[PDB]
Protein backbone atom coordinates (compact mmCIF):
# COMPACT_ATOMS: atom_id res chain seq x y z
CA UNK A 1 0.00 0.00 0.00
CA UNK A 2 2.82 2.45 0.68
CA UNK A 3 4.11 1.63 -2.80
CA UNK A 4 0.68 2.30 -4.39
CA UNK A 5 -1.54 4.52 -2.19
CA UNK A 6 1.23 6.94 -1.28
CA UNK A 7 2.03 7.33 -5.00
CA UNK A 8 -1.53 8.13 -6.10
CA UNK A 9 -0.93 11.77 -5.03
CA UNK A 10 1.25 13.25 -7.78
CA UNK A 11 2.50 15.69 -5.16
CA UNK A 12 -1.26 15.97 -4.37
CA UNK A 13 -1.58 18.14 -7.52
CA UNK A 14 0.41 20.90 -5.86
CA UNK A 15 -1.12 24.30 -6.50
CA UNK A 16 0.45 27.02 -8.63
CA UNK A 17 -2.63 29.26 -8.41
CA UNK A 18 -4.11 26.95 -11.08
CA UNK A 19 -5.62 24.12 -8.96
CA UNK A 20 -8.54 24.67 -6.57
CA UNK A 21 -10.99 22.02 -7.89
CA UNK A 22 -9.69 18.81 -6.27
CA UNK A 23 -9.47 20.13 -2.74
CA UNK A 24 -11.23 17.01 -1.45
CA UNK A 25 -8.18 14.90 -2.31
CA UNK A 26 -6.22 17.10 0.11
CA UNK A 27 -8.71 16.01 2.78
CA UNK A 28 -8.52 12.38 1.58
CA UNK A 29 -5.34 12.18 3.69
CA UNK A 30 -7.57 12.76 6.75
CA UNK A 31 -8.37 9.02 6.63
CA UNK A 32 -5.69 7.73 4.25
CA UNK A 33 -2.67 9.28 6.00
CA UNK A 34 -4.09 8.75 9.52
CA UNK A 35 -3.43 5.03 9.19
CA UNK A 36 0.16 5.79 8.20
CA UNK A 37 0.58 7.99 11.26
CA UNK A 38 -0.88 5.34 13.56
CA UNK A 39 1.08 2.28 12.37
CA UNK A 40 4.87 2.00 12.74
CA UNK A 41 6.14 -1.44 11.66
CA UNK A 42 15.30 -3.42 3.85
CA UNK A 43 13.92 -0.95 1.26
CA UNK A 44 11.77 -3.34 -0.74
CA UNK A 45 9.62 -0.34 -1.81
CA UNK A 46 10.72 3.31 -2.33
CA UNK A 47 10.05 4.92 1.06
CA UNK A 48 12.31 7.90 0.21
CA UNK A 49 9.61 9.33 -2.05
CA UNK A 50 7.11 9.11 0.80
CA UNK A 51 9.38 10.95 3.24
CA UNK A 52 10.13 13.81 0.85
CA UNK A 53 6.47 13.89 -0.24
CA UNK A 54 5.49 14.63 3.35
CA UNK A 55 8.34 17.16 3.54
CA UNK A 56 6.80 19.12 0.66
CA UNK A 57 3.43 19.49 2.37
CA UNK A 58 4.72 20.43 5.82
CA UNK A 59 6.57 23.42 4.31
CA UNK A 60 4.17 24.28 1.49
CA UNK A 61 1.31 26.71 2.16
CA UNK A 62 0.35 28.02 -1.30
CA UNK A 63 -2.84 25.99 -1.48
CA UNK A 64 -5.21 26.50 1.45
CA UNK A 65 -3.80 23.89 3.84
CA UNK A 66 -6.60 24.22 6.46
CA UNK A 67 -4.34 24.62 9.53
CA UNK A 68 -5.97 21.89 11.65
CA UNK A 69 -5.09 19.57 8.77
CA UNK A 70 -1.61 21.15 8.84
CA UNK A 71 -1.12 19.84 12.39
CA UNK A 72 -2.58 16.51 11.25
CA UNK A 73 -0.10 16.33 8.37
CA UNK A 74 2.82 17.24 10.66
CA UNK A 75 2.04 14.20 12.83
CA UNK A 76 2.87 11.83 9.93
CA UNK A 77 6.47 13.00 9.47
CA UNK A 78 6.97 13.19 13.23
CA UNK A 79 5.86 9.57 13.53
CA UNK A 80 7.88 8.42 10.51
CA UNK A 81 11.29 9.56 11.77
CA UNK A 82 11.08 7.63 15.07
CA UNK A 83 10.50 4.22 13.48
CA UNK A 84 12.94 4.84 10.60
CA UNK A 85 16.15 2.77 10.75
CA UNK A 86 18.26 5.40 8.92
CA UNK A 87 16.71 5.29 5.46
CA UNK A 88 16.09 9.05 5.24
CA UNK A 89 19.53 10.56 4.44
CA UNK A 90 18.28 11.65 1.01
CA UNK A 91 15.29 13.30 2.69
CA UNK A 92 17.52 14.65 5.48
CA UNK A 93 19.54 16.73 2.98
CA UNK A 94 16.65 19.08 2.11
CA UNK A 95 15.76 20.57 5.56
CA UNK A 96 19.44 21.24 6.31
CA UNK A 97 19.73 23.84 3.52
CA UNK A 98 16.52 25.73 4.43
CA UNK A 99 14.22 26.63 7.36
CA UNK A 100 16.59 28.46 9.75
CA UNK A 101 19.43 28.80 7.23
CA UNK A 102 17.19 30.11 4.42
CA UNK A 103 14.72 31.99 6.62
CA UNK A 104 11.22 30.47 6.53
CA UNK A 105 10.44 30.91 10.23
CA UNK A 106 6.69 31.18 9.65
CA UNK A 107 6.74 27.62 8.17
CA UNK A 108 9.95 26.16 9.67
CA UNK A 109 9.62 26.31 13.50
CA UNK A 110 7.51 23.08 13.72
CA UNK A 111 9.87 21.57 11.16
CA UNK A 112 12.66 22.86 13.41
CA UNK A 113 11.27 20.77 16.27
CA UNK A 114 10.94 17.74 13.97
CA UNK A 115 14.58 18.14 12.89
CA UNK A 116 15.60 18.74 16.53
CA UNK A 117 14.30 15.27 17.36
CA UNK A 118 16.66 13.68 14.78
CA UNK A 119 20.15 13.69 16.40
CA UNK A 120 18.95 12.81 19.91
CA UNK A 121 17.36 9.63 18.56
CA UNK A 122 20.83 8.40 17.45
CA UNK A 123 23.96 8.80 19.49
CA UNK A 124 27.16 7.83 17.66
CA UNK A 125 26.53 4.15 18.51
CA UNK A 126 25.62 1.97 15.49
CA UNK A 127 25.73 4.31 12.49
CA UNK A 128 28.17 6.24 10.32
CA UNK A 129 27.65 8.45 7.26
CA UNK A 130 30.49 10.46 5.72
CA UNK A 131 28.16 12.57 3.57
CA UNK A 132 25.93 13.24 6.59
CA UNK A 133 28.93 13.52 8.96
CA UNK A 134 29.83 17.03 7.73
CA UNK A 135 26.33 18.15 6.66
CA UNK A 136 24.94 18.30 10.20
CA UNK A 137 27.77 20.40 11.76
CA UNK A 138 27.65 22.79 8.79
CA UNK A 139 23.92 23.24 9.28
CA UNK A 140 24.39 23.59 13.04
CA UNK A 141 27.06 26.25 12.49
CA UNK A 142 24.91 28.26 10.08
CA UNK A 143 21.74 27.91 12.19
CA UNK B 1 -53.62 -38.89 20.54
CA UNK B 2 -50.93 -36.68 18.99
CA UNK B 3 -47.50 -37.68 20.24
CA UNK B 4 -44.65 -35.28 21.02
CA UNK B 5 -40.95 -35.46 20.24
CA UNK B 6 -39.32 -36.71 23.44
CA UNK B 7 -35.60 -36.68 24.09
CA UNK B 8 -33.46 -39.82 23.88
CA UNK B 9 -35.54 -41.01 20.90
CA UNK B 10 -34.30 -41.89 17.44
CA UNK B 11 -35.34 -39.54 14.65
CA UNK B 12 -34.69 -38.72 10.99
CA UNK B 13 -34.59 -35.32 9.30
CA UNK B 14 -36.70 -34.85 6.19
CA UNK B 15 -37.32 -32.33 3.44
CA UNK B 16 -38.90 -32.12 0.00
CA UNK B 17 -38.33 -30.05 -3.12
CA UNK B 18 -39.52 -30.01 -6.73
CA UNK B 19 -37.24 -31.11 -9.59
CA UNK B 20 -39.96 -32.30 -12.03
CA UNK B 21 -43.01 -30.75 -10.32
CA UNK B 22 -43.24 -33.43 -7.65
CA UNK B 23 -42.59 -33.38 -3.90
CA UNK B 24 -39.60 -35.70 -3.71
CA UNK B 25 -39.06 -37.57 -0.44
CA UNK B 26 -35.56 -36.74 0.82
CA UNK B 27 -33.58 -37.20 4.01
CA UNK B 28 -30.19 -36.15 5.34
CA UNK B 29 -27.44 -38.70 5.90
CA UNK B 30 -23.70 -39.17 6.21
CA UNK B 31 -21.36 -42.14 5.94
CA UNK B 32 -19.14 -41.11 8.86
CA UNK B 33 -15.95 -43.13 8.63
CA UNK B 34 -14.64 -41.75 5.35
CA UNK B 35 -16.17 -38.75 3.62
CA UNK B 36 -17.37 -36.85 6.68
CA UNK B 37 -19.44 -34.33 4.71
CA UNK B 38 -23.16 -34.99 4.77
CA UNK B 39 -25.10 -36.00 1.68
CA UNK B 40 -28.71 -36.35 0.63
CA UNK B 41 -30.47 -39.73 0.38
CA UNK B 42 -33.55 -39.81 -1.91
CA UNK B 43 -36.45 -41.99 -0.79
CA UNK B 44 -39.24 -41.08 -3.26
CA UNK B 45 -38.89 -44.44 -5.09
CA UNK B 46 -39.39 -46.46 -1.88
CA UNK B 47 -42.49 -48.18 -3.27
CA UNK B 48 -40.57 -49.59 -6.27
CA UNK B 49 -37.09 -49.92 -4.72
CA UNK B 50 -36.23 -49.38 -1.03
CA UNK B 51 -33.63 -46.89 0.32
CA UNK B 52 -30.71 -47.42 2.75
CA UNK B 53 -31.98 -45.83 5.98
CA UNK B 54 -29.35 -47.26 8.37
CA UNK B 55 -26.98 -44.30 8.11
CA UNK B 56 -29.91 -41.86 8.17
CA UNK B 57 -30.96 -42.75 11.73
CA UNK B 58 -30.16 -39.86 14.08
CA UNK B 59 -30.66 -39.65 17.85
CA UNK B 60 -31.59 -36.79 20.16
CA UNK B 61 -28.88 -36.65 22.80
CA UNK B 62 -30.24 -33.87 25.03
CA UNK B 63 -31.83 -30.44 24.96
CA UNK B 64 -31.81 -27.30 27.09
CA UNK B 65 -32.17 -23.53 26.93
CA UNK B 66 -29.82 -21.12 25.22
CA UNK B 67 -28.62 -19.40 28.39
CA UNK B 68 -28.16 -22.76 30.08
CA UNK B 69 -26.13 -23.87 27.07
CA UNK B 70 -23.96 -20.76 27.42
CA UNK B 71 -23.42 -21.60 31.09
CA UNK B 72 -22.45 -25.12 30.02
CA UNK B 73 -20.01 -23.54 27.57
CA UNK B 74 -18.49 -21.45 30.35
CA UNK B 75 -18.52 -24.50 32.65
CA UNK B 76 -16.48 -26.53 30.20
CA UNK B 77 -15.10 -28.71 33.00
CA UNK B 78 -17.28 -31.76 33.57
CA UNK B 79 -30.26 -38.35 34.84
CA UNK B 80 -33.77 -39.49 34.03
CA UNK B 81 -33.95 -37.37 30.90
CA UNK B 82 -36.94 -37.65 28.56
CA UNK B 83 -37.56 -33.92 28.79
CA UNK B 84 -40.10 -32.87 26.19
CA UNK B 85 -38.79 -30.54 23.52
CA UNK B 86 -39.91 -26.92 23.24
CA UNK B 87 -39.34 -24.32 20.56
CA UNK B 88 -36.32 -22.13 21.25
CA UNK B 89 -34.40 -24.92 22.97
CA UNK B 90 -30.85 -25.79 21.89
CA UNK B 91 -31.04 -29.24 20.32
CA UNK B 92 -28.12 -31.67 19.92
CA UNK B 93 -28.42 -34.24 17.16
CA UNK B 94 -26.19 -37.30 16.96
CA UNK B 95 -25.54 -39.97 14.38
CA UNK B 96 -26.89 -43.16 15.92
CA UNK B 97 -24.56 -45.34 13.86
CA UNK B 98 -21.21 -43.57 13.57
CA UNK B 99 -21.41 -42.05 17.08
CA UNK B 100 -20.17 -38.74 15.64
CA UNK B 101 -22.12 -35.59 16.34
CA UNK B 102 -23.68 -33.32 13.75
CA UNK B 103 -22.06 -29.92 13.41
CA UNK B 104 -21.07 -27.13 11.06
CA UNK B 105 -17.68 -26.94 9.34
CA UNK B 106 -15.45 -24.05 8.28
CA UNK B 107 -15.35 -25.00 4.60
CA UNK B 108 -16.86 -23.92 1.28
CA UNK B 109 -18.23 -25.50 -1.87
CA UNK B 110 -19.60 -24.55 -5.32
CA UNK B 111 -17.86 -21.09 -5.24
CA UNK B 112 -20.88 -18.98 -4.34
CA UNK B 113 -18.64 -16.06 -3.19
CA UNK B 114 -20.64 -16.38 0.03
CA UNK B 115 -20.77 -18.47 3.17
CA UNK B 116 -21.86 -22.06 2.60
CA UNK B 117 -20.35 -23.91 5.60
CA UNK B 118 -20.90 -27.46 4.38
CA UNK B 119 -22.32 -29.40 7.31
CA UNK B 120 -20.67 -32.53 8.61
CA UNK B 121 -20.10 -34.86 11.54
CA UNK B 122 -17.68 -33.66 14.19
CA UNK B 123 -15.75 -36.38 15.98
CA UNK B 124 -16.54 -34.99 19.47
CA UNK B 125 -19.37 -33.01 21.02
CA UNK B 126 -16.95 -30.61 22.72
CA UNK B 127 -17.03 -27.06 21.41
CA UNK B 128 -19.98 -24.81 20.77
CA UNK B 129 -20.30 -25.43 17.01
CA UNK B 130 -21.91 -28.83 17.62
CA UNK B 131 -25.10 -27.36 19.09
CA UNK B 132 -28.16 -26.32 17.08
CA UNK B 133 -31.35 -24.40 17.86
CA UNK B 134 -34.90 -25.04 16.67
CA UNK B 135 -37.44 -22.49 15.50
CA UNK B 136 -41.04 -22.53 14.23
CA UNK B 137 -41.91 -22.73 10.55
CA UNK B 138 -45.70 -22.35 10.61
CA UNK B 139 -47.15 -19.31 12.34
CA UNK B 140 -49.92 -21.36 14.01
CA UNK B 141 -47.29 -22.41 16.56
CA UNK B 142 -45.07 -19.95 18.42
CA UNK B 143 -42.16 -19.93 20.85
CA UNK B 144 -42.51 -21.99 24.02
CA UNK B 145 -45.09 -24.42 22.64
CA UNK B 146 -44.58 -28.15 22.98
CA UNK B 147 -43.33 -29.32 19.59
CA UNK B 148 -45.33 -32.21 18.13
CA UNK B 149 -44.68 -34.67 15.32
CA UNK B 150 -45.20 -33.82 11.66
CA UNK B 151 -44.95 -30.04 12.00
CA UNK B 152 -42.22 -28.29 10.03
CA UNK B 153 -39.12 -26.96 11.79
CA UNK B 154 -36.37 -24.44 11.08
CA UNK B 155 -33.04 -25.63 12.47
CA UNK B 156 -30.42 -22.96 13.13
CA UNK B 157 -26.74 -23.19 14.01
CA UNK B 158 -25.40 -21.73 17.24
CA UNK B 159 -21.82 -20.72 16.49
CA UNK B 160 -22.20 -20.28 12.74
CA UNK B 161 -25.41 -18.23 13.22
CA UNK B 162 -26.59 -19.68 9.90
CA UNK B 163 -29.72 -21.54 8.86
CA UNK B 164 -30.01 -25.05 7.49
CA UNK B 165 -30.74 -25.04 3.79
CA UNK B 166 -31.42 -27.38 0.89
CA UNK B 167 -29.14 -25.91 -1.79
CA UNK B 168 -30.41 -26.54 -5.30
CA UNK B 169 -27.73 -26.04 -7.94
CA UNK B 170 -26.48 -27.48 -11.23
CA UNK B 171 -25.27 -30.70 -9.60
CA UNK B 172 -26.90 -33.04 -7.14
CA UNK B 173 -29.05 -31.48 -4.41
CA UNK B 174 -26.56 -30.17 -1.87
CA UNK B 175 -27.55 -29.65 1.78
CA UNK B 176 -25.19 -26.80 2.66
CA UNK B 177 -26.48 -24.41 5.33
CA UNK B 178 -26.11 -21.19 3.34
CA UNK B 179 -29.18 -19.15 2.39
CA UNK B 180 -32.81 -20.19 3.02
CA UNK B 181 -34.80 -21.36 6.05
CA UNK B 182 -36.00 -24.62 4.56
CA UNK B 183 -39.07 -26.29 6.04
CA UNK B 184 -37.35 -29.24 7.70
CA UNK B 185 -39.82 -31.92 8.69
CA UNK B 186 -38.84 -34.19 11.57
CA UNK B 187 -39.94 -37.83 11.31
CA UNK B 188 -39.72 -40.03 14.47
CA UNK B 189 -38.24 -43.28 13.23
CA UNK B 190 -38.44 -44.81 16.72
CA UNK B 191 -38.57 -44.05 20.43
CA UNK B 192 -38.21 -45.78 23.81
CA UNK B 193 -38.45 -49.52 23.17
CA UNK B 194 -39.48 -52.36 25.45
CA UNK B 195 -36.78 -54.46 27.09
CA UNK B 196 -36.10 -57.80 25.43
CA UNK B 197 -38.35 -57.38 22.40
CA UNK B 198 -37.70 -57.01 18.69
CA UNK B 199 -38.06 -53.82 16.67
CA UNK B 200 -37.16 -52.60 13.22
CA UNK B 201 -33.57 -51.62 12.56
CA UNK B 202 -32.06 -54.04 15.08
CA UNK B 203 -29.71 -56.46 13.34
CA UNK B 204 -30.16 -60.08 14.40
CA UNK B 205 -28.91 -63.60 13.74
CA UNK B 206 -31.42 -66.21 12.63
CA UNK B 207 -31.13 -69.50 14.54
CA UNK B 208 -32.48 -72.93 13.62
CA UNK B 209 -32.75 -76.23 15.43
CA UNK B 210 -32.04 -75.92 19.14
CA UNK B 211 -28.94 -73.66 18.90
CA UNK B 212 -26.33 -75.04 16.46
CA UNK B 213 -27.46 -73.57 13.13
CA UNK B 214 -27.32 -70.15 11.51
CA UNK B 215 -28.47 -68.81 8.17
CA UNK B 216 -25.64 -67.26 6.18
CA UNK B 217 -24.13 -66.63 2.78
CA UNK B 218 -20.88 -68.45 2.02
CA UNK B 219 -17.63 -66.65 2.70
CA UNK B 220 -15.85 -64.54 0.11
CA UNK B 221 -13.61 -65.94 -2.63
CA UNK B 222 -16.25 -68.50 -3.59
CA UNK B 223 -17.74 -69.71 -6.85
CA UNK B 224 -21.31 -68.75 -5.89
CA UNK B 225 -20.36 -65.01 -5.81
CA UNK B 226 -22.02 -64.86 -2.33
CA UNK B 227 -25.67 -65.08 -3.42
CA UNK C 1 -30.11 7.18 -5.43
CA UNK C 2 -32.89 5.82 -3.25
CA UNK C 3 -30.53 3.46 -1.47
CA UNK C 4 -27.99 6.14 -0.55
CA UNK C 5 -30.40 8.16 1.62
CA UNK C 6 -31.56 5.10 3.55
CA UNK C 7 -27.96 4.01 4.04
CA UNK C 8 -27.10 7.50 5.30
CA UNK C 9 -29.74 7.22 8.02
CA UNK C 10 -28.43 3.73 8.80
CA UNK C 11 -24.96 5.28 9.08
CA UNK C 12 -26.09 7.80 11.69
CA UNK C 13 -27.33 5.03 14.01
CA UNK C 14 -23.91 3.59 14.77
CA UNK C 15 -21.03 6.14 14.91
CA UNK C 16 -22.42 8.01 17.91
CA UNK C 17 -19.54 10.07 19.34
CA UNK C 18 -16.86 8.14 17.47
CA UNK C 19 -17.75 4.63 18.66
CA UNK C 20 -19.83 1.72 17.39
CA UNK C 21 -22.78 0.58 19.49
CA UNK C 22 -22.91 -3.20 19.55
CA UNK C 23 -26.65 -3.84 19.88
CA UNK C 24 -27.89 -1.85 16.89
CA UNK C 25 -24.87 -2.97 14.87
CA UNK C 26 -25.67 -6.61 15.63
CA UNK C 27 -29.29 -6.28 14.53
CA UNK C 28 -28.17 -4.38 11.43
CA UNK C 29 -25.66 -7.02 10.33
CA UNK C 30 -28.18 -9.84 10.78
CA UNK C 31 -30.77 -7.95 8.74
CA UNK C 32 -28.23 -6.86 6.11
CA UNK C 33 -27.52 -10.45 5.07
CA UNK C 34 -31.05 -11.01 3.77
CA UNK C 35 -32.60 -7.91 2.25
CA UNK C 36 -29.46 -6.59 0.46
CA UNK C 37 -29.32 -9.94 -1.36
CA UNK C 38 -30.71 -7.68 -4.13
CA UNK C 39 -28.50 -5.20 -6.05
CA UNK C 40 -28.01 -7.86 -8.69
CA UNK C 41 -25.72 -10.90 -8.65
CA UNK C 42 -22.61 -8.70 -8.30
CA UNK C 43 -22.41 -8.44 -4.50
CA UNK C 44 -24.89 -11.27 -3.92
CA UNK C 45 -22.18 -13.75 -4.99
CA UNK C 46 -24.39 -15.55 -7.52
CA UNK C 47 -22.46 -13.63 -10.23
CA UNK C 48 -18.90 -12.55 -9.56
CA UNK C 49 -18.52 -8.98 -10.85
CA UNK D 1 -35.66 -62.23 -2.33
CA UNK D 2 -37.11 -64.78 -4.78
CA UNK D 3 -36.35 -63.58 -8.31
CA UNK D 4 -37.55 -66.96 -9.78
CA UNK D 5 -34.81 -67.10 -12.47
CA UNK D 6 -32.98 -69.65 -10.26
CA UNK D 7 -34.95 -69.66 -6.99
CA UNK D 8 -34.46 -68.26 -3.51
CA UNK D 9 -31.46 -65.96 -3.90
CA UNK D 10 -29.96 -62.75 -2.50
CA UNK D 11 -30.51 -60.02 -5.08
CA UNK D 12 -29.00 -56.56 -5.36
CA UNK D 13 -30.72 -53.56 -3.81
CA UNK D 14 -31.27 -51.93 -7.23
CA UNK D 15 -33.61 -54.75 -8.44
CA UNK D 16 -36.00 -55.02 -5.46
CA UNK D 17 -39.66 -54.97 -6.53
CA UNK D 18 -40.98 -54.99 -2.91
CA UNK D 19 -43.07 -58.17 -3.54
CA UNK D 20 -40.42 -60.82 -4.20
CA UNK D 21 -38.13 -59.12 -1.69
CA UNK D 22 -40.85 -58.61 0.92
CA UNK D 23 -41.31 -61.19 3.68
CA UNK D 24 -43.40 -61.66 6.81
CA UNK D 25 -43.40 -63.77 9.96
CA UNK D 26 -46.18 -66.05 11.19
CA UNK D 27 -47.29 -67.46 14.53
CA UNK D 28 -47.37 -71.04 13.22
CA UNK D 29 -47.49 -73.15 10.07
CA UNK D 30 -51.27 -73.58 10.43
CA UNK D 31 -52.83 -72.25 7.23
CA UNK D 32 -54.57 -68.94 7.99
CA UNK D 33 -55.50 -66.39 5.35
CA UNK D 34 -54.80 -63.40 7.64
CA UNK D 35 -57.20 -61.28 5.58
CA UNK D 36 -57.89 -58.59 8.24
CA UNK D 37 -54.70 -56.55 8.54
CA UNK D 38 -53.96 -54.06 11.34
CA UNK D 39 -52.23 -50.70 11.57
CA UNK D 40 -51.23 -48.19 14.25
CA UNK D 41 -48.97 -45.16 14.20
CA UNK D 42 -47.57 -45.71 17.70
CA UNK D 43 -45.28 -48.41 19.02
CA UNK D 44 -48.08 -50.90 19.60
CA UNK D 45 -47.76 -53.93 21.86
CA UNK D 46 -44.57 -56.04 21.97
CA UNK D 47 -45.39 -59.39 20.33
CA UNK D 48 -42.11 -61.14 19.48
CA UNK D 49 -39.50 -61.51 22.24
CA UNK E 1 -44.11 -17.09 30.15
CA UNK E 2 -43.00 -15.66 33.48
CA UNK E 3 -41.46 -19.01 34.43
CA UNK E 4 -39.28 -19.11 31.33
CA UNK E 5 -38.24 -15.47 31.79
CA UNK E 6 -37.28 -15.73 35.47
CA UNK E 7 -35.55 -19.07 34.84
CA UNK E 8 -33.35 -17.42 32.21
CA UNK E 9 -32.46 -14.66 34.69
CA UNK E 10 -31.22 -17.33 37.10
CA UNK E 11 -28.87 -18.69 34.44
CA UNK E 12 -27.48 -15.23 33.75
CA UNK E 13 -26.60 -14.72 37.44
CA UNK E 14 -25.64 -18.37 38.15
CA UNK E 15 -21.95 -17.95 37.36
CA UNK E 16 -21.76 -14.72 39.34
CA UNK E 17 -21.41 -15.28 43.08
CA UNK E 18 -22.51 -11.93 44.55
CA UNK E 19 -25.71 -10.37 43.19
CA UNK E 20 -25.88 -6.70 42.30
CA UNK E 21 -28.14 -4.39 44.29
CA UNK E 22 -29.99 -3.39 41.11
CA UNK E 23 -30.37 -7.04 40.17
CA UNK E 24 -31.89 -7.99 43.52
CA UNK E 25 -34.24 -4.98 43.37
CA UNK E 26 -35.43 -6.00 39.89
CA UNK E 27 -35.86 -9.61 40.95
CA UNK E 28 -37.87 -8.59 44.03
CA UNK E 29 -40.26 -6.61 41.82
CA UNK E 30 -40.78 -9.65 39.60
CA UNK E 31 -41.25 -11.85 42.67
CA UNK E 32 -44.00 -9.62 44.08
CA UNK E 33 -45.94 -9.81 40.82
CA UNK E 34 -45.44 -13.59 40.84
CA UNK E 35 -46.94 -13.76 44.33
CA UNK E 36 -50.04 -11.88 43.27
CA UNK E 37 -50.66 -14.19 40.31
CA UNK E 38 -50.30 -17.22 42.60
CA UNK E 39 -52.94 -15.93 45.02
CA UNK E 40 -55.27 -15.02 42.15
CA UNK E 41 -54.74 -18.50 40.77
CA UNK E 42 -55.66 -19.99 44.14
CA UNK E 43 -59.01 -18.24 44.37
CA UNK E 44 -60.35 -19.92 41.21
CA UNK E 45 -60.14 -23.33 42.95
CA UNK E 46 -60.39 -22.50 46.66
CA UNK E 47 -63.73 -23.99 47.51
CA UNK E 48 -64.34 -27.24 45.63
CA UNK F 1 -19.77 4.97 -7.15
CA UNK F 2 -21.50 6.87 -4.34
CA UNK F 3 -23.80 3.96 -3.47
CA UNK F 4 -21.06 1.38 -3.00
CA UNK F 5 -18.85 3.89 -1.16
CA UNK F 6 -21.68 4.59 1.28
CA UNK F 7 -22.39 0.88 1.68
CA UNK F 8 -18.82 0.08 2.68
CA UNK F 9 -18.93 3.16 4.94
CA UNK F 10 -21.71 1.47 6.93
CA UNK F 11 -20.08 -1.96 6.82
CA UNK F 12 -16.66 -0.73 7.87
CA UNK F 13 -18.04 1.49 10.61
CA UNK F 14 -19.94 -1.28 12.44
CA UNK F 15 -16.93 -3.37 13.44
CA UNK F 16 -16.99 -4.85 16.95
CA UNK F 17 -15.54 -2.04 19.10
CA UNK F 18 -11.86 -1.40 18.32
CA UNK F 19 -10.05 -3.89 20.61
CA UNK F 20 -12.12 -4.20 23.82
CA UNK F 21 -14.50 -7.05 22.99
CA UNK F 22 -12.28 -8.31 20.15
CA UNK F 23 -9.75 -9.49 22.76
CA UNK F 24 -11.82 -12.36 24.11
CA UNK F 25 -15.56 -12.16 23.38
CA UNK F 26 -17.00 -14.46 20.71
CA UNK F 27 -19.55 -12.07 19.19
CA UNK F 28 -16.79 -9.89 17.80
CA UNK F 29 -15.09 -12.82 16.10
CA UNK F 30 -18.30 -14.06 14.48
CA UNK F 31 -19.20 -10.59 13.21
CA UNK F 32 -15.69 -9.93 11.89
CA UNK F 33 -15.52 -13.26 10.08
CA UNK F 34 -18.82 -12.73 8.26
CA UNK F 35 -17.76 -9.14 7.59
CA UNK F 36 -14.49 -10.15 5.93
CA UNK F 37 -16.12 -12.86 3.81
CA UNK F 38 -18.49 -10.60 1.83
CA UNK F 39 -15.83 -8.08 0.68
CA UNK F 40 -12.58 -10.08 0.75
CA UNK F 41 -9.10 -8.63 0.64
CA UNK F 42 -7.17 -8.15 -2.62
CA UNK F 43 -10.13 -6.11 -3.95
CA UNK F 44 -9.78 -3.02 -1.76
CA UNK F 45 -6.13 -2.73 -2.81
CA UNK F 46 -7.07 -2.79 -6.49
CA UNK F 47 -9.83 -0.22 -6.09
CA UNK F 48 -7.80 2.20 -3.96
CA UNK F 49 -4.86 1.80 -6.35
Amino acid sequence: HVLDVGFLPDMRAAASLDTATFSTTEMALALNRYLCLAVLPTKCAPLFAGTEHRAIMVDSMLHTVYRLSRGRSLTKAQRDVIEDCLMALCRYIRPSMLQHLLRRLVFDVPILNEFAKMPLKLLTNHYERCWKYYCLPTGWANF
Amino acid sequence: EVQFLRTDDEVVLQCSATVLKEQLKLCLAAEGFGNRLCFLEPTSNAQNVPPDLAICCFTLEQSLSVRALQEMLANTVEGGGHRTLLYGHAILLRHAHSRMYLSCLTTSRSMTDKLAFDVGLQEDATGEACWWTMHPASKQRSEGEKVRVGDDLILVSVSSERYLHLSTASGELQVDASFMQTLWNMNPICSCCEEGYVTGGHVLRLFHGHMDECLTISAADSDDQRR
Amino acid sequence: CGGERYLDFLRFAVFVNGESVEENANVVVRLLIRKPECFGPALRGEGGS
Amino acid sequence: ALTEDQGLVVVDACKAHTKATSFCFRVSKEKLDTAPKRDVEGMGPPEIK
Amino acid sequence: RLQESISDFYWYYSGKDVIEEQGKRNFSKAMSVAKQVFNSLTEYIQGP
Amino acid sequence: MSFYAALIDLLGRCAPEMHLIQAGKGEALRIRAILRSLVPLDDLVGIIS
